[PDB]
């Protein structure tokens, strides 16, 4: 891809997301979604392998189904209310239909099998983009319309995302798949906290965005895609694996690392809303995420693995890609807990 | 909680009124800790690039801590303003609704019948 | 004797002592923020000394 | 600024600098078949620069002072052990072949970067496409196991396809018995201990897969020993061939950008040279890898990033 | 230091933390009330602004 | 809540069911998607024409505008699956399962 | 809107089409202009939770 | 065995090179200096001086104050004949009994 | 010498999934 | 407490930049001055807890444990450079950093004022211990050890977090002083029963209670020596300390649900002790003995009697010292033999007379020979339990009996016999370990002389 | 010297270094000026002094 073309496509993805997060008209929000979908496929197809074609397809048809469903909801709302403004749904059917219409975009419900597939098929950089930037728009729409959600549906969605993500992550050695399942689990956390206080949803989303950025760019700088290849990084470059394990402990949410602050704050919120079984359930089932986080950490830094002799030349040559914002990203990824009350800035 | 409060103007850090609050002190432990994050970010940056993490690129580390402190100051001012707004909306709503905030006819422990549990 | 090497070797040592002094300074600069009840507890509520204008620093 | 996406956005192309004289050549042949001689002759006759045949320490030449690092630190294998004791459980032979493959890979990478950056043509002694002749010739001689051969093929497919074949390649045809006599007269005791069947197998593997599959990728120039003796005629042959075969013509500036991106990142080039396959002569143990990496770190100029090591004579590190 | 040190320090700490505690309780109750009724500065929800409405005489008289 | 709306909504429902079920090909699913789009256009047009929301008649046009764009992108995806696969069927599209 | 840039810049991008009572071309009234106008003028600034 | 591994290093005892080894590190001078610092700080100023500290704190739990007020009120109550302690720790008169 | 992972320990999860079944197959 | 926090934090740069040879010396000496500074913290007001600031306070329960940790920190430093000699300087510096971060987290835990902050640092002790156990471990199931330890701790930790935030919403604050002064009676509601279970089971997991105690025979047995002693000596005390803090707002319900767990410990302390008798490894035997002693501390906690609390605190301190010393002795013998079965090297009393002694009073203190603080801490709990219920005594009376058996059994089977002829690597006793057991033993008898300090807040 | 080729950062870039210090001093004196403006403005807001 011509670099200018790639820049324009990225700008169009960002412009679609911005149009979603700044427009009041429902049609304009859908137009932003459409621009995002339209510009996302070539980014995946950048490397042009059959894996990329497979993943880009599976991405497309799911998103297209979700967007058409979103139109069905918008049109029903207009029919029953006569308003395009993004305030609240005046027809229960329209909203209990858009809840999953906006869900396949996030990929949390049983509408989640597409996420690991697309993540594994496409390249790692576009995987970072898909798992970080492609979630602000539907989450923004959900935040705007959170006033009129059916809490039972949204909470069931969040529970299923958490449970299946944590369980599926236990049975993959490819980094892209277990990161997709981790993203599903974090989607479940944020979507669970969504109906009560959207500020905690924003805080968890920001923490997840920065921390997944740090994790993925560490993966890119390590040039690893399978567990064995990542384990081999210790001989060539040990500081990457050392930061890997700390960032994985943050993935699991072990305090005093940054990853606890959302998991903590979310639990503080819904227990204020008389919800006690749900926070305990999520707190216990995050251990499934933690298990494969520690499995990845064990065979990356905590136990040095059989290396390859040709790495004698690999140590001889340094890196060239700068990986901008990485050292800052690790810092906000591990130690921001003492500045927890700063979440009031979001509110 | 406050995204729907009347009078809010979107997309601007401090809404002018916040200057009536005491600005956070430059010594503030929250601010200096955010400066510490600036130092740490320099350490990883040198370590991430195979550099003498302590002595390499003094300017780069110096830029890191300075940048963190500046955004640290504005975040702290923004942080304190919201908490001040939370208290303002609280007490104003408390005064505006006396019936929903009853007062308690204060009495001492000598008249409270607090049951005692024999610890056996 | 190469006293510059002496200081370069022995400047590891000063960190904990200066940290101790700083810690003492700080938790001294942690009671002046809690003078809300100086000579106000009824048990120790005594008069204010003519030459000593506070009960505790 | 080094060439990146920003340079293409700015307008830094490479079809502009690349001309007809910008050629990448490899002069290939049997052992001591005069390939280095003829490569040098075509080099300074056509005006093109010359990178010598990549060996164990060519990569050692690329980085730092260029002195050949310790054999243990630089791939713990020696050509002398190959020549003296061919069949042993330590498997120095396949380690030799793999390290030579990766060294020639980086040699071709630098060569491609050269004529895609400054436009000056490049000449070489053998390359990746002639690298397999050795490994197959050895394997046919009861030398290495087929698992090593399959690891070699899997590394070749995933670390050679991203590169593109040369412009022209010259073959110096010297008969194998003449090669045996030449090694007799050479004098080095290690090359005495050679199987003539191995030399005939090198010749066979050359003109059975290398030259045939070459002919469909670029233009081949088979010269006999006497024919390649008169270098003027071979250089005037390579001048007038057609220079119109292979993927070189149908090579847009965007694929030029791709190949420059690939060559400029050496860690990318040899990223798949260390794929996890766990071969008996390839897995350096955890303890051995730890100690050897520490030894490489204590070696001067290999502890910090190139240009930051204070022990070697750098300066301004504290504002660098 | 003397016992009065700890006595007055504990007075200040206890007063400050008790104020924090019942302020938190008041926060919870106020949030519940304002979310339930909406007659307060926060928890307001967006509604269509009236200035968008056009009052000029249309083609149909009894619009 | 009148009658024609029932028929258009029901047509959209069957088109949603048809999209969410594949049999062999990729073109058929895309056709079912554009049928969903057709039902959406007819429904929205009916709604806005009935309500005399004159400023909103552009909305079905923009619907069709992005409709054609998605159809084009989907069939280019099918072009690539045919180029790397010879055919367009989806059951043989399984290389990403592991 | 999530990040209402329109009110910040005072620029109209989609608010003209949001409601049926807005300034339509050639002053064509909506079918239910009067009811929409009354409902909108009723619950303006009162709050989206008090409106119901 | 498919894994190039060095032989396990022998368990190297410290005494073979300097017999005076204190079991701290290889170099005798820094080994000995670590000896001096531990045998100084662990025992002299922490074990001994610390024991003088803990044996000689100021008033602990005000037990001496407890005794020196205790015999005072025993003197008072036993002299005046009042029971030396009251079955109630708080005056029943000021306590308003329910119902 | 503490146990450092060897080849057979590495292969315990290096491929497909680390929980192999008949569904994993090949 | 920043007169102890700030120097501990600033101890990190010293090791992290010290030379290749000075890290051990500098860390040891400056940790010794840190312990000296924390020795002051034994200064305790009669009844008022020393409230240094809003977020930091100490009383007669937190201060002895804090002094124990600070005095302990040089001991891992002295016990580690034997098995850490052949390592890169950066790796050694990080091992030291893990130890300092562990001690720092323990100090903030013991001096914390709000229950949520206590939970934060209490659990946050997991990470440095996890790194120590996993990376620097030498045995096989160290990787399994880390998983078992982390998951066992967290499975109780998270419900505790939910209970604490619920308490904050309901009561108003998690501050210890508020929840004690403004304490309210707890009704026998089943939701309150589950709240009590959430507030109790985390600490009882780290106690450990019988049954869910499998993380110690699979964690302490595997960790490097420094990790092993910091685990057994203090990290076990975390649950007891937390329970002592939390039973203020857990009454009068406790008694009704005290019945299952109490006897679960009371019976359990027998089985563990029996498991000690038929052991094969020294470290496993010490771990099971630690489980039994901590179960006795559990019983002391759930009696909720003043005497029970004082005996509990004394037992925590004495058990920490004794377990650390026993683990150090086991490491010395194991390193000398490079194996851990307690049959490979026996009859070493003659070869190493000072080790023979160190083992003798290590066993004696483990056996609770009076008037050592171990014996008085045990006996106070025994008397409190007898006051609560008489029959307890026989079970109690069984324990030390079986304890005494194994308390001498290993000493009989490791030094009190005939040496093994084929082994010869047992060299002269390096004075490092002998000195280390000295710094273990003399404070034990010193505190025996004046047990009013380790007696707890009830004294 | 050691490296046959010139190093990527061997001789430091006077340019980027110059901007680094130039922006850092900017951030510092803007921070100070802002703090003084806030403290004086807060003093005159509620009429404290
Ligand atoms: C929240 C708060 C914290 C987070 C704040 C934001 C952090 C952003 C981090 C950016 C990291 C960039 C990076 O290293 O990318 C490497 C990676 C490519 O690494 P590579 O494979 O070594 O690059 C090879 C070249 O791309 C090969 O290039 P080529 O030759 O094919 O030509 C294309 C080239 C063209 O490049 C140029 O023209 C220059 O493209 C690029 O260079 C890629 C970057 C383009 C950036 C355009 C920015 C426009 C504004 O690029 C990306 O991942 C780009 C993703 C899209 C932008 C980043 C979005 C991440 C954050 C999303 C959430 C934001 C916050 C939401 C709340
Ligand atoms: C450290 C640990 C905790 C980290 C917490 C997050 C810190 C980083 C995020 C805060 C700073 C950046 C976002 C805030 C900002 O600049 O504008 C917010 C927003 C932007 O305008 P806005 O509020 O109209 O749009 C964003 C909408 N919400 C808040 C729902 C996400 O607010 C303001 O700028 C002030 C006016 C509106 C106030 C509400
Ligand atoms: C017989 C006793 C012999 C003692 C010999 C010295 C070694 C044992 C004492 C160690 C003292 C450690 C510091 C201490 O207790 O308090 C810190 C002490 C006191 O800490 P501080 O300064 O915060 O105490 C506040 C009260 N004033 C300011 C009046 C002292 O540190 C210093 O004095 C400096
Ligand atoms: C808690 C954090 C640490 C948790 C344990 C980390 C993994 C286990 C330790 C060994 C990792 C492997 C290794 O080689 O470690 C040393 C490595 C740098 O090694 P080296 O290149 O020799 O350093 C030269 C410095 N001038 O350097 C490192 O590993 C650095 C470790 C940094 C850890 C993250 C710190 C974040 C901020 C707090
Ligand atoms: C108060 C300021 C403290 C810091 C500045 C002063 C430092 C010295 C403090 C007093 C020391 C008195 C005894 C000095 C003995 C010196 C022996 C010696 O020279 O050892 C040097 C050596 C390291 O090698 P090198 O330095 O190169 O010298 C040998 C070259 N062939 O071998 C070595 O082992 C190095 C020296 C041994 C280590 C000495 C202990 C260092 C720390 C001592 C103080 C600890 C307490 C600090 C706080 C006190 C107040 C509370
Ligand atoms: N195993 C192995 N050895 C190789 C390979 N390429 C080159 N070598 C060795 O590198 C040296 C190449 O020598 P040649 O160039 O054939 O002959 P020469 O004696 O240098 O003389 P000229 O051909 O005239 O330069 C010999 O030791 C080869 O065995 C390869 O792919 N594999």
């Amino acid at each position: 891809m011509n670099p200018i073309i790639y820049t324009t496509l990225i700008m169009t993805v960002m412009s679609g997301t911005m149009l979603v997060m700044i427009s009041s008209h429902w049609l304009l929000i859908w137009i932003g979604f459409e621009m995002n979908l339209l510009a996302m496929i070539p980014v995946l197809m950048k490397n042009f392998n059959p894996r990329a074609t497979e993943a880009a397809t599976k991405y497309f048809l799911t998103q297209a189904t979700a967007s058409m469903m979103l139109m069905m909801a918008i049109i029903i709302n207009l029919l029953y209310s006569g308003q395009w403004t993004i305030t609240k749904m005046f027809n229960p059917v329209a909203m209990t239909m858009m809840t999953m219409a906006l869900a396949m975009k996030l990929g949390l419900s049983p509408f989640h099998f597409w996420v690991p597939e697309v993540t594994q098929g496409i390249s790692l950089q576009a995987g970072l983009l898909l798992l970080t930037w492609q979630k602000l728009a539907p989450l923004s729409v959900l935040c705007q319309i959170s006033q009129s959600i059916n809490p039972n549906l949204m909470l069931t969605m969040a529970m299923l995302s958490i449970l299946i993500g944590g369980w599926g992550g236990l049975n993959q050695t490819q980094l892209r798949k277990i990161m997709a399942y981790s993203s599903i689990a974090h989607m479940g956390w944020m979507t669970a906290v969504l109906p009560y206080n959207t500020t905690m949803t924003i805080l968890n989303l920001l923490i997840y965005i920065t921390m997944t950025l740090a994790m993925f760019m560490l993966l890119i700088h390590s040039s690893a895609t399978t567990t064995l290849s990542l384990s081999h990084t210790w001989n060539k470059m040990p500081v990457i694996t050392s930061l890997m394990m700390v960032t994985l402990l943050s993935m699991g949410g072990l305090p005093p690392l940054s990853g606890f602050m959302p998991k903590w704050m979310i639990i503080q919120e819904m227990t204020k809303n008389e919800s006690i079984i749900m926070p305990t359930l999520m707190a216990m089932t995050a251990l499934l995420n933690l298990y494969f986080y520690m499995r990845l950490a064990y065979s990356s830094s905590l136990t040095m693995f059989p290396s390859t002799n040709n790495m004698k030349m690999k140590w001889q040559f340094e890196h060239t890609k700068q990986m901008k914002l990485l050292p800052t990203m690790i810092v906000l990824s591990t130690l921001v807990l003492p500045m927890t009350p700063a979440l009031s800035s979001l509110n | 909680m406050m995204s729907g409060r009347p009078g809010r103007v979107p997309l601007q850090f401090l809404p002018n009124e916040a200057r009536s609050l005491p600005p956070p002190k430059l010594t503030d432990p929250r601010l200096v800790y955010m400066g510490f994050l600036g130092y740490c970010s320099g350490l990883i940056d040198n370590a991430i690039r195979r550099r003498p993490v302590v002595s390499a690129g003094l300017h780069r580390q110096l830029l890191y801590v300075t940048s963190f402190v500046f955004f640290g100051y504005y975040l702290l001012k923004r942080q304190d303003y919201m908490y001040a707004l939370r208290d303002h909306d609280m007490f104003a709503y408390v005064k505006s609704h006396p019936e929903d905030f009853p007062e308690k006819d204060k009495k001492t422990y000598g008249e409270i019948l607090e049951e005692f549990h024999p610890v056996r | 004797m190469n006293v510059l090497q002496i200081v370069r070797d022995h400047w590891v040592h000063i960190l904990v002592p200066v940290g101790f002094v700083f810690g003492c300074y700080l938790d001294r600069r942690s009671d002046e923020k809690l003078t809300a009840f100086r000579n106000k507890s009824l048990l120790f509520k005594r008069e204010l000394r003519p030459n000593e204008e506070v009960t505790w620093k | 600024l080094q060439y990146g996406p920003l340079a293409f956005v700015l307008g830094e192309r490479t079809t502009r600098k690349l001309t007809e004289t910008s050629k990448v050549i490899t002069v290939d042949g049997n052992i001591c078949s005069g390939k280095g001689r003829l490569a040098r002759e075509i080099a300074e006759k056509l005006g093109l620069r010359h990178f010598p045949e990549a060996g164990i320490h060519y990569a050692d030449s690329t980085t730092g002072d260029g002195k050949p690092l310790d054999v243990q630190l630089s791939g713990n294998c020696s050509l002398e052990k190959f020549y003296d004791d061919p069949k042993s459980n330590d498997g120095n032979s396949y380690r030799l072949q793999s390290w030579l493959y990766a060294s020639r890979l980086l040699q071709y990478a630098d060569a491609l970067e050269h004529l895609l950056s400054t436009g000056q043509g490049v000449v070489l002694e053998r390359s990746i496409y002639s690298d397999f002749v050795f490994l197959e010739a050895m394997y046919r001689q009861g030398f290495i196991r087929k698992q090593c051969v399959e690891h070699y093929n899997e590394v070749k497919k995933v670390t050679a396809c991203e590169y593109l074949p040369p412009h022209v390649v010259v073959y110096v045809d010297v008969p194998v018995p003449e090669i045996q006599s030449r090694i007799q007269k050479k004098g080095n005791p290690h090359e005495m201990k050679i199987t003539a069947a191995y030399l005939q197998d090198i010749e066979n593997a050359y003109k059975k897969t290398f030259l045939p599959e070459m002919s469909e990728k670029c233009e081949v120039l088979q010269y006999s020993a006497r024919e390649a003796e008169d270098a003027e005629k071979v250089v005037e042959d390579i001048e007038y061939l057609k220079c119109d075969k292979g993927p070189w013509p149908d090579q847009d500036d965007r694929t030029f950008h791709r190949l420059r991106m690939l060559v400029q990142n050496k860690l990318e080039v040899l990223n798949y040279t260390t794929i996890p396959v766990y071969l008996p002569e390839i897995t350096i143990g955890a303890h051995q890898s730890d100690r050897v990496f520490q030894k490489f770190t204590e070696l001067p100029g290999r502890k910090y990033s190139p240009g930051y090591n204070e022990d070697v004579g750098d300066k301004w590190i504290w504002l660098k | 230091d003397g016992p009065e040190k700890n006595y007055e320090k504990t007075m200040a700490i206890l007063q400050i933390e008790a104020e924090k505690a019942e302020l938190r309780l008041k926060e919870l109750e106020v949030r519940r009330l304002m979310r339930a009724r909406g007659d307060g500065p926060w928890y307001q929800y967006p509604t269509i602004d009236k200035a968008l409405i056009d009052h000029s005489p249309k083609t149909t008289p009894d619009n | 809540m009148p009658l024609v709306y029932m028929n258009i909504i029901m047509a959209f429902a069957i088109a949603l069911a048809g999209l969410l079920m594949y049999r062999s090909h990729l073109m058929s699913s895309l056709l079912c998607l554009e049928g969903m789009m057709l039902s959406l256009f007819i429904m929205s047009t009916l709604i806005i024409l009935n309500t005399h929301f004159t400023l909103a008649n552009m909305m079905p046009i923009i619907l069709l505008v992005f409709a054609a764009c998605e159809a084009a992108l989907g069939l280019s995806l099918l072009v690539m699956v045919s180029n790397t696969y010879g055919t367009d069927y989806v059951q043989n599209l399984n290389l990403l399962q592991c | 809107p999530f990040f209402d840039v329109q009110k910040r810049l005072g620029l109209d991008l989609d608010r003209w089409m949001t409601i049926q009572s807005a300034e339509q071309p050639h002053k064509i009234p909506g079918r239910c202009h009067a009811f929409e106008k009354e409902w909108i003028e009723c619950a303006h600034g009162i709050g989206g939770i008090r409106a119901e | 065995i498919r894994l190039q591994e060095d032989p396990d290093p022998e368990d190297e005892n410290l005494y073979e090179k300097n017999p005076d080894s204190h079991g701290y590190d290889k170099d005798p001078i820094v080994d000995l200096w670590n000896m001096r610092v531990v045998f100084f700080f662990g025992f002299s100023i922490v074990l001994v001086l610390g024991s003088t500290f803990v044996a000689y704190l100021p008033d602990y739990r005000m037990q001496e104050w407890a005794r020196r007020e205790a015999e005072r009120l025993v003197k008072y109550r036993e002299a005046n004949g009042l029971p030396l302690m009251e079955s109630n720790c708080f005056d029943p008169n000021k306590i308003q009994l329910p119902e | 010498r503490q146990w450092q992972p060897d080849v057979e320990w590495a292969e315990q999860f290096g491929g497909a999934v680390m929980y192999p079944t008949k569904e994993t197959a090949h | 407490m920043l007169k102890i926090i700030i120097p501990t934090t600033m101890l990190l740069p010293m090791t992290w930049m010290s030379k290749h040879n000075m890290i051990w010396i500098n860390a040891t000496v400056h940790s010794l001055l840190i312990s000296l500074i924390s020795l002051s913290l034994l200064n305790q007001l009669g009844e008022n807890s020393l409230n240094f600031s809003l977020t930091f306070f100490s009383d007669s329960l937190s201060a002895p444990l804090l002094v124990l940790t600070t005095w302990l920190l040089p001991l891992m430093l002295m016990a580690s450079q034997s098995h850490l000699s052949k390592e890169t300087t950066t790796r050694k510096k990080l091992y030291i950093t893990m130890l300092i971060l562990l001690q720092l987290f323990l100090i903030m835990t013991f001096t914390a004022t709000e229950l949520i902050l206590f939970y934060i640092l209490f659990e946050a002790t997991l990470v440095p211990t996890l790194i120590i156990i996993t990376r620097w471990g030498n045995q096989t199931e160290r990787l399994n050890a880390g998983l078992y330890f982390l998951f066992y701790t967290l499975a109780g930790s998270l419900p505790l977090l939910v209970a604490l935030v619920y308490i904050q919403n309901t009561t108003g604050s998690l501050n210890f002083l508020i929840i004690h002064y403004w304490s309210h009676p707890l009704s026998n509601s089943w939701s309150n029963i589950f709240m009590w279970l959430a507030c109790i089971m985390a600490f009882m997991v780290k106690m450990p209670l019988y049954g869910l105690h499998l993380w110690l025979p699979k964690a302490h047995v595997e960790a490097p020596i420094a990790g092993s002693m910091v685990l057994a000596a203090v990290l076990l005390k975390l649950g007891g300390y937390g329970m002592m803090r939390i039973t203020t707002i857990l009454n009068p319900l406790t008694n009704y649900m005290a019945y299952p767990f109490l006897m679960l410990s009371m019976w359990g302390m027998i089985m563990t002790s029996s498991i000690c008798l038929r052991q094969t490894d020294l470290k496993s035997l010490i771990a099971y003995s630690s489980v039994s002693h901590m179960a006795l501390v559990i019983v002391a906690i759930m009696i909720q009697t003043p005497w029970s609390f004082m005996g509990a605190t004394a037992l925590m301190i004495a058990h920490g010292l004794t377990s650390s010393m026993l683990f150090c002795l086991a490491n010395t013998n194991y390193e000398r033999v490079h194996s851990r079965t307690m049959i490979l090297a026996r009859g070493l009393q003659t070869l190493l007379p000072l080790m023979a002694t160190w083992w003798l009073m290590a066993s004696l203190t483990n056996l609770a020979l009076p008037p050592s603080i171990n014996l008085i801490g045990e006996l106070f709990i025994i008397t409190a339990s007898f006051s609560w219920s008489n029959i307890t005594i026989i079970l109690m009376g069984m324990n030390m009996m079986i304890t005494a058996l194994y308390s001498l059994y290993m000493l009989i089977t490791t030094q009190r016999g005939k040496y093994t002829h084929h082994i010869n690597n047992i060299k002269a006793s390096f004075t490092r370990e002998n000195a280390l057991m000295a710094l273990h033993i003399l404070p034990l008898l010193l505190l025996t002389l004046n047990p009013k300090m380790i007696l707890g807040p009830l004294y | 010297k050691f490296y046959i080729r010139e190093p990527p950062h061997g001789s430091p870039d006077w340019l980027k270094v110059g901007l680094t210090l130039g922006t850092s001093v900017f951030l510092w004196i803007y921070l100070i000026k802002q703090h003084k403006e806030d403290v004086l403005e807060y003093k005159r807001r509620n009429g404290l002094e």
